[PDB]
């Protein structure tokens, strides 16, 4: 699997500066543009 | 009458952004006279509509099995959201509802340790490469093996065992010919768990 | 109605002449109006009389459960004799029969391998001593730990896992304080199985 | 447990020169007398 995207997923998942809406959008971006 | 089962996603699918976690609703023993089923799906009680429901399939007893599959967002499953399947049928006065979610409780990080074959096992034609995974909570985990950037599929993993401190452990055993092991090939235990950084860690094992 | 379960002896009890193997017949959900059961025991179909039957006891609800225990000969269990429990009660039109015996198949001898703690686990307060037991059939087995001639009870053992060659394996993990491990104490994994010489083997592990 | 008796039990159990009757008796003496 692509370890780059997995790292970006995890960092977004646990980013305390993101609320649920911002976290979903950034995870959706990783899911879609990897 | 018809009975309903609701299955959680595979642990690996919820953890790896490359995968698609799904929740699976199975209704069995739908009568032959009323072959039609309707599924309603809900996340924390709010109906969702993206389910893949295939047509019902006739079984031996002429009753029908019917499966609906709901894909879920990794972060919603990991954040404890509650997934509900409702099954409606004419043979039923009231629809059946089952609900599932992730195991509750503070997550705990697995410690991963590789243990080489003992000297006594070196006398045999095949040897056991051991991966000890201990201290994790909840019990949802995936363990895999690779070598030289290729998957090794000839392993068996024990079910998680509840330890005395409220955490789980398991062992994974990869069987390899002693010749492969003695030629110094590097093997790796890969563990996927909610409480690991990146949900992923790989430990190496080599002569 | 009333239902009957028949439990085999403990694997250790059938193997060690110091122990007394027993088969146990349990009937639950006996009506309150007929708090009366009759046990008949049979070895390969021939009635035997040495069972110890305790009086029925009533549970929550009004129903009763009723237990009969039959001691068996080690060699008879190991040699495949068939033990049958017949439960008779006035509520039941027909008595209920249950039969058990040892798993059948060529016995295979377990290979026992102790694995010391990973060098990476020596940074923790406690370490894991591992006993790998593989290649055994049938799955009936007992595993215990010792040190300095005294039992060590702080272990967890996985249930047996069927391996791909028709044999079973398991791991047993003994948790010890690292200090105990580092001060040179000898620890022992003891395994009991019908395919071991003397039904018993013990393997040692130390720094 | 006493390892002597356990050895004698196992030897009696697998002695090919004992039929079932003779094996039961030798095993019973082991279990009864030590």
């Amino acid at each position: 699997f692509n370890m780059q995207c997995q790292r970006r997923f995890y960092e977004a998942l646990h980013d305390p500066n993101l609320n649920e809406e911002q976290r979903n959008a950034k995870i959706k971006s990783i899911r879609d543009d990897c | 009458g018809p009975s309903v089962f609701l299955f959680p996603p595979k642990p690996k699918d919820t953890l790896m952004i490359s995968r698609t976690p799904e929740v699976t609703c199975v209704v069995v023993d739908v009568s032959h006279e009323d072959p039609e089923v309707k599924f309603n799906w809900y996340v924390d009680g709010v109906e969702v509509h993206n389910a893949k429901t295939k047509p019902c399939e006739e079984q031996y007893g002429s009753t029908y099995r019917c499966v609906s599959v709901l894909t879920v967002l990794h972060q919603d499953w990991l954040n404890g959201k509650e997934y509900k399947c409702k099954v409606s049928n004419k043979a039923l006065p009231a629809p059946i509802e089952k609900t599932i979610s992730k195991a509750k409780g503070q997550p705990r990080e697995p410690q991963v340790y590789t243990l080489p074959p003992s000297r006594e096992e070196m006398t045999k034609n095949q040897v056991s490469l051991t991966c000890l995974v201990k201290g994790f909570y909840p019990s949802d985990i995936a363990v895999e093996w690779e070598s030289n950037g290729q998957p090794e599929n000839n392993y068996k993993t024990t079910p998680p065992v509840l330890d005395s401190d409220g955490s789980f452990f398991l062992y994974s055993k990869l069987t390899v010919d002693k010749s492969r092991w003695q030629q110094g090939n590097v093997f790796s235990c890969s563990v996927m768990h909610e409480a690991l950084h990146n949900h992923y860690t790989q430990k190496s094992l080599s002569l």
